[PDB]
């Protein structure tokens, strides 16, 4: 007969050599899943000793059990307060951080005033320990915390000596304003901001971060007010930490947003912001990955920053595959009509490689480039045929789909080359590229002769192939038939006859028969109709709503500068 | 800020647990197991949102570790602070392997409670940490290839092929399922190159793929050329490969397998007269991709005496000469599906049946790998010659067979 | 009274040492220093004596039986094979039957001290060897003793105990090189163990007749004729005969149980005496079913119950007599009433299972309240799935509102896995079953409607098809659809089925105003700005017939398609749809456009392609 | 977890 | 048949493992983990039957013992749940108020029993009363 009752013993032994030695066992069994809690008392009165390895341990067993008993916690009250007085700091700090970690609606009135206590304690590791349990207990009673004083008293911490309680101090406060914006417990009046623009070049790496994410709330509401407070944070884009050099940008281009361009400062601080996220590409793949999340949205608000940069987003073959993704659509995003030949000779290579799966992104890419810069759309094409040429099937898929829609985009223009492209008709096995030959063989019929048994060789597995393709073939017989008829009359029989007798899809059926009626009871319409200059086909978005994008380059620092969703969409 | 801090080893089992804020719970923490760690098809990125959760993860060794937050919190600092947590930790005890962790539970989840208070970090920097750290800290820590070859230009096949078996419960339960794994490089390529061969992860650290009623369990095998130096910084085996063709690494996974087609089988059985069968095939890889050369196997009764169908793509014959309908695909893409449904007339018969209905077998081709293994990059490196990695020709096919993917009628 | 001994104090010790252990590394270290200590006592001068090597095999298999691998040892063991005393022979067999090897030298020493045992004429010993063989059945062995086990087995004077163990051996050698077992003369001796005065020695024999039987069912026809006669004689003889094999008033339930699923290996019995004698056996094991229970221990209902539910399959099995097929489908109704758990899952298969019986009556229909109750309460997901089966393969004309009803609520409460599975049963059941057309067309837009993601393309398509051809539901079709279209969600699969059962009809729901022709194309364009591009198409060409059918809505929904977003649309599919439609709503003629657009024909019943009829005397086409 | 307990009465 | 017969208690330690066809250890032992991780989280609520890979498990918990039986998916399942039964009825004959210790301390003769009561796969004596007198005739033997 043993185990937990053995362990209440080897603690009770009022030889502290041997309480000691076997407190250790205990708070092992803790962090096995063993479901201690029969000793809570015994290890409580352990504490009343003096050896600091033998205290800091009883505090593990404590406070990794009052986030999770917070009830059967608040009964070592007593001896909690008695360590607030503690001599040792240590003992002094350790008894706060603990106190504030149960979450009780009843704690409020004990912790009261030995937190008011440490809160001016004379040792910062004890100060530094009460600001950010204020914010402890605000979470179990914000009023309570508005009311003793304690909001001021965080106020006052603000100014301390050692950073690393005004760091705490400016967190634990503006974890409070947050939660309560109207409320105005910040407010940044045009005064108090010199107050903390000055700590801001100190309270250690983090609490510069807390520092600077206030300063994005603020708004100076006067031009020269924004340049000279600009100019105080300008530095801080070096603090290696990518979270201060982040959030000083997040600053900067919130404040930047005022002076149209006059004073070169403007034209400055433009400058001025490349190099620093340049070299935000440089740290850590996560680090990587949320420079570029941002960058994406930075290039976009002003384009003008990381104009000529384009080099810096080109893509590492070892990169993580979501920085290589990130980077891509950066490259997109700089691509300039006097650089796209650097970029396609990027592009070209990433399909050549050896990462399928970014190699598919990698071509539909070139399609983007033709897109968005408009006087490359020859270039473009040239590559991907180029990249066709290799046969390798994964390539030609993706590539046979960017002309198809390179074709609807700009004039017909290359109507030379297609009857090349109907040399690879061999493996043309994904739905969406036989959709896109099919019908690139059926508006250019006139150019092919091959159409009729290009055409036909597709019809001979009709009710096997993709409700795409087969939509995309019945459109593309059609058109050969006005185009050719009686080198076809047996073909558009056929289709309209499986579209309309064999296939089941209820919306190809009907598109059977609205073709088969058109053409037999008014050729001249269906002439009329079925071709006929259709537009040059428009993109899509691009880039995102001039609304949307600013009120998430306000966030440049946080998660919401990552998912691109505004703060609403997670919580 | 920092509501969870959470590490688990290579299997996604909890080592170390600390909640800094309510909202957090047994929620996101299974969350992240089996989101992340146990993604399939899931392309894994740095931050990623489960539930109006977020959560920012690092590998380090076969050791994974993540924060969660319920806010929106500034997102670079995360990962500023756990690049922090690890320096710290491998201060106290280098590599921060599963091993040294299960030695430190107390130095660590001590450590935690000073690196970072309700979620706010604290200034680590082995600072005058010893002040505070009042706990000890347990440390601990070929293939050959005839010189001088010589190539007209430089190529380098890669096959990936993979036969992923299965056995399917007819409500769609996995009984049991494993992928056979082999990454054949053909290279044709000259000089004395060290390459080095980057893939994501899908594997952690043999036999002929032989058995039946014979349990897979899960292994790796690599060739003599490859230096395993550095498996646990994603992949980076780097090797010097012998001339032409070899196997580079064989394996066999069990875990995460993207399992391609799901096979629903609504049987019916109407008196012992006839019997009304109909089968779905759902597809479910990728819609960019297509598998090739689909058969379909239902196993018909003996006291059959008559058949017929009704096939939506494709078609099937009855073949007595082995006891079963033959449904066969030309090709389907991804995320469709198709169906086919028979009735089976049965001559009378007094008894004696029990059928036992074996599975539907399923035989079938696909461009990607079942165990979830990708190619991540292959870079050739050679110092003599110094030809460009880049005029080095490189293709590469997945090929994943079906082994024996029966689904249960 | 004899003595008793037995006792090993070191391995007590290495065992509380161990189970000890203040982590999961000393235990580590505990096993280097007693495999250290163990080798180094085999491995010196003087061989141990038996009781000292009997304790440190012990030791090591233990630490075996730990995790540990042992690269050692096997020759003690091999010693202890030969001893004369049975706690030192079991010892080492119970090493080498646990871990075993390649070492093609101690494979013919252990086959040594084996033949020896067996041959010995000792039944302690050669029991030992029947089991060794029986545990771990190596090719080797088969090949040495597939010869002697039968001569052991049939001979007249092999004892009770050995007669069971060799028959168990003798089967795991059929299984292991079925080619080594033969069919002798044995064959006719070992049926004849079925009368043997021992009833331990009947369930060994009929473990090895069952096996037997399903390879070479005509050397064991004449197994039929006892099984049947002694399953007579168990199930009548009460408590006190059958002393020993008597189990909480159950007698020889496992032997019954071996019994018929024995007599399920063959036909009903060919002579009608035996016919006539089983027959009557089951209308008795069915008799004491219903019978009040002679404990309440769960232990005598569930021993009852696992002879009552094996009569029952070899009930179903034969099929045969209508009588006892009602019977065993009125008990397996009272289990499913009966509150619990195991029965209710046993019952449930074994009633869907009788559901396949054609001479039952279908008397399986006659409990659709007791079943549509159990899937009703029960959670436990496996009851659950094995009574939907049970309703899928009962459901005809009459009770399949009923059905498709409750299965309705089983699918808004289930496990992913199960939605699509059980979205086609319900598309099949209505499709099939369905007398009220309205009835189909409502259940098959619920699946749609809530568990949506499941419906595939064939069962929307089909009512789509249904609705064109029947027309005493295009009305109702009409306005269903614009009904549950008003929903701010509804899965895509509605708004595909919706819109082109507005297309086609709906210009007969136009008249009410609550669904004006305007109201009707205001509600699906809503809808449009964020579906897939082939929902997008399907909603164009439901545009086009509107501008067709209502010329004063012409107006508005010519500038839909105007507008760039369709007439630049980047979709290929969708650009046509729209130049086209826009094209000839200006083009076409009055008359020519309602030509094209009249209302497309019915939809033609696609039909079987016969892949065999019996045709030169024999299955295949 | 007290692998004394009775397995029965 | 049965393939397997598994005695782990709810940590998951086997203490008794007759197996009854040829598996690697690297099978074994993947083997155990899994009727583990599934019997052990089933909640009473459920059924004493489990689906496991190709075959199937009857099992019934006993104090912080898990016997697990693993058997052709056509087996006799409340046949099978009983076997289990009389066979824990029999070691608390042989042991007398049997416990997971004299399972563990014994382990050696929990065989000699298991052995007695099942062999080969199938089922071997059913009488509590032959094989307490067998059991108890042994023990009395050098």
């Amino acid at each position: 007969k043993g185990e937990i009752f053995e362990l209440k013993a080897e603690l009770n032994n009022e030889k502290k050599e041997k309480r000691k030695e076997a407190v250790k066992k205990v708070i092992a069994a803790m962090t096995v899943g063993k479901d201690v809690s029969s000793l809570f008392p015994d290890v409580v009165n352990c504490m009343q000793t003096d050896n600091l390895e033998l205290k800091k341990l009883v505090y593990l067993y404590l406070m990794n059990y009052a986030k999770s008993q917070p009830d059967m916690a608040i009964m070592a009250v007593n001896s909690f307060v008695k360590d607030c007085e503690d001599p040792n700091p240590l003992i002094r700090a350790l008894a706060v951080r603990t106190m504030g970690c149960i979450r009780v609606d009843k704690i409020t009135e004990y912790l009261c005033e030995p937190l008011r206590k440490c809160l001016k304690d004379e040792d910062p590791y004890v100060r530094k320990t009460a600001a950010v349990c204020v914010a402890k207990l605000h979470d179990i009673n914000a009023q309570m915390v508005e009311d003793q004083g304690f909001l001021d008293s965080l106020r006052d911490l603000i100014a301390d000596s050692n950073p690393m309680v005004v760091a705490n101090a400016v967190a634990a406060l503006s974890e409070i304003s947050e939660s309560h914006p109207n409320s105005n417990l910040l407010d940044l009046n045009p005064q108090n901001i010199n107050k903390l623009l000055t700590a801001l070049n100190e309270c250690t790496e983090w609490g510069q971060i807390f520092i600077l994410d206030c300063l994005s709330n603020y708004n100076p509401k006067d031009d020269r007010e924004a340049q000279s407070i600009c100019e105080r944070v300008t530095p801080r884009l070096s603090h290696a930490n990518s979270a201060v050099v982040l959030s000083a940008v997040k600053v900067l281009m919130k404040f930047l947003e005022l002076l149209p361009k006059d004073s070169d400062y403007y034209n400055m601080l433009l400058k001025k912001l490349a190099p620093p996220l340049v070299t935000l590409l440089s740290g850590e793949p996560e680090v990587q990955y949320v420079a570029l999340r941002n960058i994406n949205l930075i290039v976009q608000k002003r384009p003008e920053i990381l104009k000529q940069e384009i080099k810096v987003f080109f893509v590492k073959y070892n990169d993580p595959i979501y920085v290589k993704l990130e980077k891509l659509d950066i490259m997109i995003r700089l691509a300039s009509q006097a650089n796209i030949a650097q970029v396609l000779a990027e592009l070209k290579e990433y399909a050549t490689e050896v990462d399928v799966d970014f190699v598919r992104k990698a071509v539909r890419a070139i399609g983007r480039c033709a897109i968005k810069v408009e006087q490359s759309a020859e270039r473009c094409v040239s590559t991907l045929l180029d990249l066709i040429q290799t046969k390798v099937n994964y390539v030609v898929q993706e590539a046979i789909v960017v002309i198809r829609d390179i074709f609807r985009k700009y004039p017909n223009k290359y109507e030379s080359i297609i009857a090349t492209l109907c040399e690879n008709l061999d493996s043309l096995d994904e739905p969406d590229a036989r959709a896109a030959m099919i019908w690139i063989v059926g508006e250019y019929a006139e150019r092919i002769d091959n159409a009729d048994e290009l055409l036909e060789s597709f019809l001979e597995g009709f009710h096997d192939e993709s409700t795409q393709v087969q939509l995309t073939l019945l459109t593309a017989i059609v058109k050969l038939f006005l185009k050719k008829p009686s080198e076809t009359q047996e073909l558009v029989q056929q289709v309209l006859s499986l579209a309309t007798q064999d296939s089941d899809n209820p919306d190809l059926r009907d598109r059977g028969y609205i073709y088969w009626r058109l053409l037999s009871t008014d050729p001249v319409t269906a002439k009329e109709v079925v071709l006929s200059e259709k537009p040059l086909i428009s993109e899509e978005t691009d880039l995102i709503e001039p609304t949307l994008l600013d009120e998430l380059i306000c966030h440049i620092g946080s998660l919401a500068s990552v998912y691109h969703k505004p703060p609403n969409a997670f919580v | 800020m920092i509501g969870g801090l959470f590490i688990y080893n290579h299997k996604g089992e909890v080592l170390i647990s600390r909640v800094y804020r309510d909202d957090i719970g047994r929620n996101a923490v299974d969350a992240f197991r089996v989101n992340v760690i146990h993604a399939r098809q899931q392309v894994r990125s740095p931050v990623t949102n489960i539930a109006r959760t977020s959560f920012f993860h690092v590998k380090r060794s076969n050791i994974w570790l993540a924060a969660v937050t319920k806010q929106n919190v500034n997102a670079a600092m995360v990962f500023e602070f756990l690049y922090k947590m690890c320096d710290v930790m491998a201060a106290y005890f280098g590599k921060i392997s599963e091993e040294n962790i299960k030695n430190n539970f107390v130095l660590i989840y001590e450590l935690l409670d000073e690196i970072l208070d309700f979620g706010y970090p604290q200034n680590s920097e082995t600072g005058a940490l010893k002040t505070f750290i009042t706990q000890q800290g347990i440390k601990s820590q070929i293939g050959w290839r005839r010189e001088g070859i010589k190539y007209r230009r430089n190529e380098l096949f890669l096959d990936v092929l993979e036969s992923v078996n299965l056995l399917m419960s007819p409500q769609g339960q996995v009984l049991s399922a494993h992928v056979s794994g082999r990454v054949v490089m053909k290279s044709y390529l000259s000089g004395m190159p060290e390459c080095k061969f980057g893939m994501n992860d899908k594997i952690v650290i043999e036999t002929s793929k032989s058995g039946k009623q014979s349990i897979a369990i899960d292994d790796c095998t690599f060739h003599q050329c490859v230096r395993l130096s550095k498996f646990d910084s994603e992949r980076s085996i780097s090797f010097i490969p012998p001339d032409g063709e070899f196997e580079l690494m064989r394996y066999r996974t069990t875990k995460d397998i993207i399992l391609p087609f799901r096979v629903i089988p609504l049987v019916r059985e109407v008196g012992r007269t006839k019997l009304e069968v109909k089968v779905v095939i759902k597809s479910n890889f990728k819609p960019s991709l297509l598998a090739q050369k689909i058969e379909v196997r239902i196993p018909t009764p003996l006291n059959t005496s008559g058949v017929q169908v009704i096939c939506m793509k494709g078609k099937a014959k009855y073949k007595a000469s082995e006891n079963a309908i033959v449904w066969k695909i030309k090709r389907m893409a991804g995320m469709k599906e198709s169906q086919i449904s028979a009735e089976i007339e049965l001559l009378p018969t007094n008894d004696k049946k029990k059928w036992a209905r074996p599975p539907i077998s399923m035989n079938f081709e696909v461009p990607f790998a079942p165990s979830g293994l990708k190619v991540r990059y292959l870079k050739v490196f050679e110092p003599k010659l110094n030809y460009s990695d880049h005029d080095v020709i490189k293709w590469v096919r997945y090929i994943g067979r079906s082994g024996i993917y029966e689904t249960r009628c | 009274a004899v003595s008793k001994g037995d006792g090993m104090r070191g391995l007590a010790v290495f065992i509380s040492d161990i189970r000890n252990c203040k982590s999961k590394e000393a235990e580590i270290k505990r096993i280097n220093k007693e495999l250290a200590n163990i080798r180094s006592k085999f491995k010196g001068d003087k061989a141990l004596d038996g009781y000292s090597k009997k304790k440190y095999v012990c030791k090591l298999l233990f630490i075996f039986l730990l995790g540990h691998d042992i690269d050692f040892g096997h020759m003690e063991a091999v010693n202890l094979l030969s001893s004369n005393r049975y706690t030192e022979k079991q010892i080492g067999y119970l090493f080498i039957s646990v871990l075993v090897n390649s070492n093609s030298e101690l494979i013919r020493l252990i086959n040594n001290a084996i033949k020896n045992d067996l041959a010995s004429r000792n039944p302690t010993f050669m029991g030992l060897a029947l089991h060794c063989i029986a545990n771990v059945g190596s090719r080797e062995m088969a090949e040495a003793f597939a010869g002697e086990i039968p001569k052991i087995l049939v001979a007249g004077d092999t004892m009770d105990s050995v007669k069971q163990s060799a028959a168990l051996c003798l089967l795991r050698l059929y299984r292991t090189s079925p080619d080594l077992v033969p069919m002798g003369d044995w064959t006719s001796r070992v049926v004849h163990l079925l009368n043997d005065q021992h009833l331990g020695v009947v369930t060994a024999a009929t473990s090895l007749i069952t096996t037997l039987a399903q390879k070479n069912p005509e050397e064991f026809k004449t197994s039929v004729s006892l099984a049947v006669s002694r399953l007579s004689r168990i199930v009548t003889s009460a408590s006190t005969d059958l002393q020993d094999y008597t189990y909480y008033f159950v007698p020889a339930p496992w032997l019954s149980v071996k019994l018929l699923r024995l007599l399920q290996c063959y036909p009903p019995p060919e002579d009608p005496a035996v016919r006539g004698r089983l027959t009557e056996c089951l209308e008795t094991i069915l008799n004491k079913a219903q019978e009040p229970p002679k404990s309440k221990k769960v232990q005598h209902s569930n021993a009852k119950n696992a002879v009552l539910f094996e009569a029952i399959s070899l009930i179903i099995h034969h099929d045969s007599e209508p009588n006892l097929l009602v019977r065993a489908c009125n008990q397996l109704g009272q289990f499913l009433q009966h509150r619990e758990t195991n029965l209710r899952y046993l019952a449930l298969e074994s009633m869907c299972t009788l559901a396949s019986s054609e001479f039952s009556h279908e008397a399986v229909k006659t409990h659709i309240e007791t079943v549509i109750n159990a899937l009703k309460t029960e959670r436990d997901v496996s009851v659950r799935q094995r009574a939907v089966d049970l309703l899928y393969a009962m459901c005809d004309r009459s009770n399949a509102q009923q059905i498709v009803a409750e299965m309705l609520s089983y699918l808004e409460t289930a496990d992913y896995s199960i939605r699509e599975e059980i979205v086609l049963k319900v598309a099949i059941l209505a499709e099939k079953y369905a007398v009220d057309y309205t009835w189909y067309v409502d259940t098959i837009l619920n699946l749609i409607r809530i568990a949506g993601d499941y419906v595939s393309e064939e069962v929307w398509y089909r009512v789509i098809q249904i609705v064109i051809n029947r027309d005493d539901v295009q009305g109702y079709a009409a306005k269903t659809v614009f009904e549950a279209l008003q929903a701010p969600a509804c899965h895509e699969n509605l708004v595909k089925v919706g819109g082109y059962i507005l297309g086609e009809f709906g210009n007969l729901i136009a008249g009410d105003p609550r669904s004006s022709p305007l109201i009707q194309f205001n509600l699906l364009h809503s809808k449009f700005h964020l579906c897939s591009v082939p929902t997008r198409a399907l909603l164009l060409s439901t545009y086009i017939k509107f501008v067709n059918l209502f010329p004063e809505v012409k107006a508005t929904i010519q500038d839909v398609l105007r507008s760039d977003s369709q007439l630049k649309n980047a979709d290929v599919e969708l650009q046509q749809r729209a130049v086209e439609y826009l094209r000839l709503s200006t083009v076409a003629s009055t008359d020519i456009l309602a030509t094209v657009l009249e209302e497309m024909p019915p939809f033609p019943e696609r039909e079987s392609s016969i892949l065999a009829k019996l045709k030169k005397k024999k299955g295949g086409s | 977890m007290s692998e004394i307990k009775r397995l029965l009465s | 048949m049965i393939r397997f017969i598994l005695i782990q208690n709810r940590a998951g330690k086997t203490r008794l493992a007759k197996w009854y066809m040829q598996f690697d250890d690297d099978e074994k032992q993947k083997l155990i983990e899994e009727v583990h991780a599934v019997v052990t989280v089933r909640d009473a609520k459920h059924t004493n039957f489990v689906e496991f890979r190709n075959f199937k498990i009857i099992y019934r918990r006993y104090a912080g013992l898990y016997f697990c039986i693993c058997v052709d998916v056509n087996d006799n399942n409340l046949a099978y749940l009983e076997a289990i039964h009389n066979f824990v009825e029999v070691l608390n004959e042989y042991f007398h108020n049997v416990c997971e210790l004299d399972l563990v301390f014994n382990f050696y003769k929990v065989y000699t029993v298991v052995d007695e009561m099942f062999l080969a796969g199938e089922i071997r004596e059913t009488s509590q009363t032959k094989v307490l007198k067998q059991l108890l005739m042994l023990q009395s033997l050098e």
